[PDB]
C-alpha cells in the first residue's frame, strides 16, 4: 500500500521530458535584434556528414538511433522527424564496362532489364541514349558517338526481336532512377542508384543532382495542350510505345493528376494509333496492345526545367533539367 | 439589466494505490528490478513421504 | 475432501465425484439468496456457508510462516482476503454483525 | 393442427447476472513488477500519442488451490427464455431446393 | 512542416452569415494555391459550378482533384483560417455532413463534387458577391456506386431522349437517381442534358470494351451456360432459365486451353488499367473511428 | 504421462518449511495436477553426486 | 485544492449566527433526518395541502 | 516514433512448438490492432481461414487491404513480438515461405492471401487452441500468373464435372501446372477438385469473373451505339470495327428497358471490384537481396 508498482513519478520526470519537445515552428522575427542563436535554431538544416574520427563522429550526431542523424547526443532526438524527410534509398549494380558509356550526365534515369538466366552475378542497364541504340543532328548523332558497336547492347537482350513482337518488352524492364555515383573499371564498372528518395550526391563536398533528359525525347504534356488551380507536385512519366517503325520511348511532364493523363495520351496518340493501327497492319492475335506509361517521380512545380547543353566530343545535344527530384517508380499500365 | 456567472465546481479524483488495497493480502510483492532479462523462472519442490 | 480420494481415483469414484457436483450444482448454488427464505437463521446459515469456503481452500503455502498481515489488535495472521460486491458487502455486515 | 409424423425436442440457452464472492488464502502468490516505461507514437499534425508500459510476472507458491468463488445471489435474468426459434434459412443461405 | 493559410476578406461578413460558416467548422474545400495568404476567390468549389450552368460532374471532379484541399478552422468576420492536407501528414477528421453517411475503419473515403444538393452545399457570402460551395466526402464503397449512377445516366437519356414513350423515362429515374442507404432514400440531382466531360469519359470507357470482348474466355462462358440450368444462385438470379443468344452463337466453337490462358494473360492487362479510369479524384484512407465522437483519423 | 520436463535432481541446500505439502501427492500424480513431477522411489531417493 | 478550495466554495452559509429551530429529528441508521408537516400552514389559511 | 507490437499469451508454449515459429521468424503477418500490448486472437489469418468455415479468396483479399502489417522478431515463452509496419520506413525481410519462390532486387513483392493448402500457411500452437496463418508473400510478376492460372483450373475443372466431352485434364494439368519466370520453373499442384459448386475454395470468386465476362458484349454494344455523337473521339470510329461480326449483330430492343439497367449495373459494379483484385494491392519495394541470407531489404 506504499507508493506503486510502476511510479508515475519516477517515469514522467524523466522519460517523458524527452520525448515531448516538438520541432519548433513560426518563431517570431524582432527587427530591434534581427538575428539570434535563437534563428538559428529554427533555419539549421543539421546535415549528415562527418570526418572519420571518434571525436567527431559523436559531435557529428551520426550515431543517432533513428534514420536521420541528429546531434546534440543524448540532448537531440527530439524533431519527431526532419520535414517528414526520408533518406535515399540506394542502389547497387554491376555492369560489364562495355555496356555503360563512362561519359555521364550524373543524375540520368536508368532502366534495368531482367536477364532471363539464373543465378546471374552481373546486370544489364541502360540509359536513355543506349536505349535508343537498341531500339534503332539530334539524338542518332550524339547516341552512335557515345555507343559504337550496337551488337555489344544486343547481346544483352537475346529477346528483343520476340518481345516486341508479343508486345512484352516493356514490362521486362524496370525504372530504376537517377543515377548518382559512378566507379570507372576496365571489366565491371559499379554504378549506384538512388530508388524512392529524395535525390542527394554523395560526393563528400555537397553538390546538387538534376536528373536530366534529352530534349528530343522530353515532352511537355501540359505546353502542349490548348482562375485555375496550380498544384505544387509535378510529375515526370515515361511512354514505351510500339509503333510500326520500332519501339519509341518519350517522357512527359504534367501536373493534372492520375485520370487525366491516360486520357491526354490516348489523344496524343491518337495520330499514331491509326497510322500503326491502320490498313498497313492487321490486327492480329497477342499485337493488340500499343504501349504503356509509369510513372518516375514528383518534381515541384513552376520550378521548371532549365535547358542545358550536353556537350561531349565536341559536339552538343539539348538537354532539359529537372531539380528538387523526389524519386517514387510506379508500375506500367497498358494504354490502348 | 445582467446575466451573472454563479460558480466553478470541479471534482477532485482520489487515488488508489495495491499495496493500499487488501486485496494485497493474499499476494506477496518483489520489485524484480529487471524482468525483460528472464527468459523462464522456475520453483523446485521437494518431499519426502 | 480426503476421505473420497483415499483410494484413488478409479472409474467409479470419478462417477461418485461427478453425482456429487450436479447434485451440489443443482441445490446449494445462491445460498445468499437461499437465506431470504431460510427466515429465521439466515445469520448463522450464511456463517456456515462462509466457513465452508474458508475451509475448502488449501493454505499449505510455502510463506505461511512469514509473517506479513496482522490485525490492528496483536497477533491475529490474516487468513485471507474475501471480494464481493456491495450489495453482498452490506448484506453480509448485517448479518454477521460487529 | 395435425400431428406430423415425428416428435420435437427444443434446446434454449439462458443467461442470468449473478453476484459472486471471491476467498483467496494469505500468500498464495508472489508478483514481480518491472521497470514502468513511456513511450511516443504517430505525431499526427494535431496530436501526438504517448504510450505507458508496465510488465508483471506471477507464480503459485503452494500445490493445491488457494482460491474460490461462488454465485452468492442473483440479480437478474437475461435470455427471456423465449420461444425465439433459429432460422435455417438465414444459417444456411445456400442450399435450397430444385425448383 | 507548418501547414497554415488564412483567407483574407475584402469587407466584414453580415451577422447573419458569420453564423452559417461557423457551422460549416471543420468541413474540407479546395483551396487553389500553396500560399500563406489567399484570398476568397480561389476559396471554394464555387467558380466551377455556377447556379445558372448545367451541372457537368466530370469536369468538377477535375477541378477538385487539382487543388489543394483544406480544413476548415476558424471563421471570424474578417478572415477564415484553415490547415492544409498535404500527402504525408496524418490528420484528425470530423464527420459533420448534413447527409450524414455512417463511417468505419473499413474504407477509404473519397472526396466529391456536390452530387446530393447543389443548395445544401452553398453557403452565400453577399458581403464579397461570392458563393462557397462545400464538396461531400463519402465512404468509397458509396462514392464508387454514385460516380456509376451518374455516367449510365448520361448515355441512357441520350437514349431515353428517342421519345418512343413514358416508360423509358420511369424506369431510368428508378435505380439511377436514388441512393438508397439504411432507412432512406438520398435522391441524387441529374442534370436534364448530359454534360460534355461525362460523354467524353464513356467514349474512354468504350474504348476498353472494344478491344476487352474478343479478349473473353470461352471457357467462362461456357461453364455459365450449363450453370444457370443445371443449378441455381443468388449471382445468377439475372439470367432466368432462360439463357442469352449471344453466349450460344460464341460458344460453339471447340475449346483450347492454351487458347483462353493466353487470351487471360492479356484481358488481366488491360483490366488493371481500368481501375485508374474509375477513381477520378483524391481519397483518404482511414485508419480509426470513433462513433460517439464522429472523429476519424485520415491520411 | 507426461512426465518432467523441467524438473531437474541435482543436490540443492533445500529450505525446510514447516507447511504440510504432503497431503494431495499420490492424489495428484496419479490423475494429473503437475505439468512435470518426478518419483524417485528406493536407492533413487538419495542425492546425486555432483 | 479540495482544502484551499473550502473557504471561497462557501461563499454563503459561512458566518450565518445558528439559532436552534424546532423539528423532531429520527435517527435513520447511520443518518440523521428531520420530519416536519406544514398541513396547519395550510389549514388555517383554508387552502388544500 | 515507436514500432513494436508484443503479443502475449495465456499459456506456456511447447518446446516442439517455439521450432516451428523459430522457422518463420522474420515473415510478414497481418494484424488485427495497432496497439502495443496485445492478444493472440489478432494476429493472424485464421479469424478469416477457419477450418470451419469455407475459405473465400474476396473475403481474404479484403482483409488485406485494411489491415496492418507486421514482422516478427523475437519469440520467445511470454508472448512473441513483431514490429508494426508504417509507411516512410525501410525493412529488412526474410522470406521464409513453405512454397518457394526465387527473390529478386528491384522487384515488386505482393501480399495475397495463401491460396496453396492449409499446411503451408499455417503453424498449428496446439497450447493456446489457435493456428496462426501467414498471408503468402510473392513477387507481383509470379503473384500475377500463379492468381490468373489457377483461376482458369477451376474454370476447366467445373467444365468436365458438368458436361464429360467439352475438355481434356491432361491439356489442363499441362498447361496450367509449370510456372516460369526470369529462367526459373516452379512446378504447382491446383486441387483436384472443386466439388459440387459453391464449394472448395476460388470456385465462387470465378463466378465473379464468368459473370461479368457474359455481359460483356451485349453491354458493350448498347454503350457503344448511344455514345454516337456528332463529336466524339476520333479513334471510337476505328475500334467498332475491332468488334466481333457476331456480336455486332445483336439487337438490343429484345431485352426490356428495364432489364438492360439492370444488367449494366451488375457488369459495371463486378469490373470494378474484379481490377482492384487483380491490382494485388498491397505491394512491397525490394531495393536488395541475397540467396545465402535470405534476407530483401522492402519498403
Amino acid at each position: 500500500m506504499k507508493v506503486q508498482g510502476s511510479v508515475d513519478r519516477r517515469r514522467l520526470q524523466r522519460r517523458i521530458a524527452g520525448l515531448l519537445p516538438p520541432p519548433a515552428r513560426r518563431l517570431n522575427i524582432s527587427r530591434g535584434s534581427e538575428f539570434t542563436r535563437d534563428v538559428r535554431g529554427l533555419v539549421e538544416e543539421h546535415a549528415q556528414a562527418s570526418s572519420l574520427s571518434a571525436a567527431a563522429v559523436w559531435r557529428a550526431g551520426l550515431l543517432a538511433p533513428g534514420e536521420v542523424a541528429v546531434a546534440g547526443g543524448g540532448s537531440g532526438g527530439g524533431s519527431f522527424s526532419w520535414s517528414g524527410w526520408r533518406p535515399p534509398v540506394f542502389g547497387d549494380f554491376l555492369i560489364h564496362a562495355s555496356s555503360f558509356n563512362n561519359a555521364e550526365a550524373t543524375g540520368t534515369p536508368l532502366f534495368q532489364f531482367k536477364q532471363s538466366d539464373p543465378f546471374s552475378g552481373v546486370d544489364a542497364v541502360f540509359t536513355p541514349l543506349s536505349l535508343f541504340i537498341l531500339m534503332n543532328g539530334g539524338l542518332t548523332r550524339m547516341a552512335n558517338l557515345l555507343y559504337d558497336s550496337p551488337a555489344t547492347l544486343a547481346d544483352l537482350v537475346p529477346d528483343f526481336g520476340r518481345l516486341v513482337a508479343d508486345r512484352r518488352f516493356h514490362n521486362f524492364i524496370t525504372p530504376v532512377g537517377p543515377l548518382v555515383e559512378n566507379i570507372k573499371s576496365t571489366y565491371l564498372n559499379k554504378i549506384t542508384t538512388v530508388v524512392h528518395g529524395p535525390v542527394v550526391s554523395k560526393a563528400i563536398p555537397r553538390s546538387t543532382v538534376k536528373v536530366t533528359v534529352p530534349q528530343e525525347a522530353f515532352v511537355d504534356l501540359d505546353a502542349w495542350l490548348s482562375l485555375q488551380p496550380c498544384p505544387a507536385d509535378a510529375r515526370l512519366y515515361v511512354a514505351l510505345t510500339y509503333e510500326e517503325a520500332g519501339p519509341r520511348f518519350t517522357f512527359f511532364q504534367s501536373s493534372r493528376g492520375h485520370c487525366q493523363i491516360m486520357n491526354i495520351l490516348r489523344i496524343y496518340y491518337s495520330p499514331s494509333i491509326m497510322h500503326r493501327y491502320a490498313v498497313v497492319q492487321p490486327l492480329h492475335i497477342e499485337e493488340l496492345t500499343f504501349g504503356a506509361v509509369a510513372c518516375l517521380g514528383t518534381f515541384s512545380a513552376t520550378d521548371g526545367w532549365r535547358r542545358s547543353a550536353f556537350n561531349y566530343r565536341g559536339s552538343s545535344l539539348p538537354v532539359v533539367e529537372i531539380d528538387s527530384f523526389y524519386s517514387n517508380v510506379s508500375d506500367w499500365e497498358v494504354i490502348l | 439589466k445582467f446575466e451573472v456567472l454563479l460558480g466553478v465546481y470541479t471534482n477532485a479524483i482520489q487515488y488508489v494505490r495495491f499495496l493500499e488495497t487488501a486485496l494485497a493480502v493474499s499476494c506477496v510483492n518483489t520489485e524484480f528490478k529487471d524482468l525483460s532479462r528472464m527468459t523462464d523462472g522456475k520453483i523446485q519442490f521437494r518431499i519426502s513421504v | 475432501d480426503p476421505t473420497f480420494t483415499e483410494r484413488g481415483f478409479s472409474k467409479t469414484v470419478k462417477s461418485d465425484l461427478i453425482a456429487m457436483f450436479k447434485r451440489h450444482l443443482l441445490e446449494h448454488s445462491f445460498f445468499l439468496d437461499r437465506a431470504e427464505n431460510m427466515g429465521s437463521g439466515f445469520s448463522q446459515y450464511v456463517r456456515s456457508r462462509l466457513s465452508e469456503m474458508v475451509a475448502a481452500v488449501s493454505g499449505e503455502s510455502v510463506l505461511k510462516g512469514v509473517s506479513t498481515y496482522t490485525t490492528a489488535k496483536g497477533g491475529e495472521p490474516v487468513g485471507g482476503v474475501f471480494i464481493v460486491t456491495d450489495n453482498v458487502l452490506r448484506q453480509l455486515l448485517t448479518f454477521l454483525g460487529e | 393442427k395435425i400431428h406430423p409424423g415425428v416428435a420435437m425436442t427444443v434446446v434454449r440457452t439462458d443467461e442470468i447476472l449473478s453476484e459472486n464472492i471471491l476467498f483467496s488464502s494469505r500468500a498464495s502468490t508472489s508478483m514481480f513488477i518491472g521497470t514502468p516505461n513511456v513511450s511516443r507514437r504517430e505525431a499526427r499534425v494535431d496530436a501526438v500519442t504517448f504510450e505507458v508500459h508496465h510488465e508483471m510476472a506471477s507464480i503459485d507458491t503452494g500445490l493445491s488451490y488457494s482460491s474460490t468463488m461462488t454465485p452468492a445471489r442473483v440479480a437478474a435474468i437475461t435470455t427471456d427464455m423465449g420461444i425465439h426459434t433459429q432460422d435455417f434459412f438465414s444459417v444456411f443461405p445456400a442450399e435450397a431446393f430444385g425448383n | 512542416m507548418d501547414l497554415k493559410v488564412v483567407v483574407s476578406l475584402s469587407s466584414r461578413l453580415y451577422t447573419d452569415e458569420i453564423a452559417k460558416m461557423q457551422q460549416r467548422i471543420g468541413c474540407i474545400l479546395p483551396l487553389a494555391s500553396t500560399h500563406g495568404t489567399q484570398n476568397v476567390q480561389g476559396l471554394g468549389l464555387g467558380q466551377v459550378y455556377s447556379l445558372e450552368t448545367v451541372p457537368d460532374y466530370v469536369s468538377m471532379y477535375n477541378y477538385l482533384s487539382d487543388c489543394t484541399l483544406a480544413v476548415l478552422d476558424e471563421v471570424s468576420v474578417d478572415s477564415l483560417i484553415l490547415t492544409k492536407i498535404v500527402p504525408g501528414q496524418t490528420y484528425a477528421i470530423k464527420n459533420k455532413y448534413q447527409p450524414f453517411f455512417q463511417w468505419h475503419g473499413t474504407g477509404s473515403l473519397s472526396v466529391m463534387p456536390p452530387v446530393f444538393g447543389r443548395e445544401h452545399a452553398t453557403v452565400k457570402l453577399e458581403s464579397n458577391d461570392v458563393d462557397i460551395v462545400f464538396p461531400m466526402v463519402l465512404p468509397t464503397p458509396i462514392a464508387e456506386e454514385v460516380l456509376q449512377k451518374i455516367l449510365l445516366f448520361n448515355v441512357y437519356s441520350r437514349v431515353v431522349m428517342q421519345a418512343p414513350g413514358n416508360a423509358d423515362m420511369l424506369d431510368v429515374h428508378m435505380h439511377l437517381g436514388s441512393v438508397s442507404y439504411l432507412g432512406h432514400h438520398y435522391e441524387l440531382a441529374l442534370p436534364e442534358v448530359p454534360g460534355p466531360l461525362g460523354l467524353a469519359l464513356l467514349d474512354n470507357l468504350s474504348l476498353y470494351f472494344c478491344i476487352m470482348v474478343t479478349l473473353l474466355p470461352r471457357a467462362s462462358m461456357r461453364l455459365v451456360r450449363g450453370l444457370i440450368r443445371h443449378e441455381h444462385h443468388d449471382l445468377l438470379n439475372l439470367f432466368q432459365e432462360m439463357v442469352p443468344d449471344e453466349i450460344a452463337r460464341i460458344d460453339l466453337d471447340d475449346l483450347s486451353v492454351a487458347d483462353d490462358l493466353s487470351r487471360m494473360r492479356v484481358m488481366m492487362t488491360y483490366l488493371q488499367s481500368l481501375a485508374s479510369l474509375f477513381n477520378l479524384g483524391p481519397r483518404l484512407a482511414t485508419a480509426a473511428y470513433s462513433q460517439e465522437t464522429l472523429t476519424a483519423t485520415c491520411w | 504421462m507426461a512426465s518432467n520436463e523441467g524438473v531437474e535432481n541435482r543436490p540443492f541446500p533445500y529450505l525446510t518449511v514447516d507447511a504440510d505439502l504432503l497431503s494431495n501427492l499420490r492424489q495428484s500424480a496419479a490423475e494429473g495436477l503437475f505439468h512435470s513431477f518426478d518419483l524417485l522411489v528406493g536407492k533413487d531417493a538419495r542425492e546425486a553426486g555432483i | 485544492s479540495t482544502k484551499s478550495d473550502l473557504p471561497a466554495v462557501a461563499a454563503g452559509v459561512e458566518d450565518q449566527p445558528r439559532v436552534p429551530i424546532s423539528a423532531a429529528v429520527i435517527k435513520l441508521g447511520n443518518h440523521a433526518v428531520a420530519v416536519e408537516s406544514l398541513q396547519k400552514m395550510y389549514n388555517d389559511t383554508q387552502s388544500p395541502y
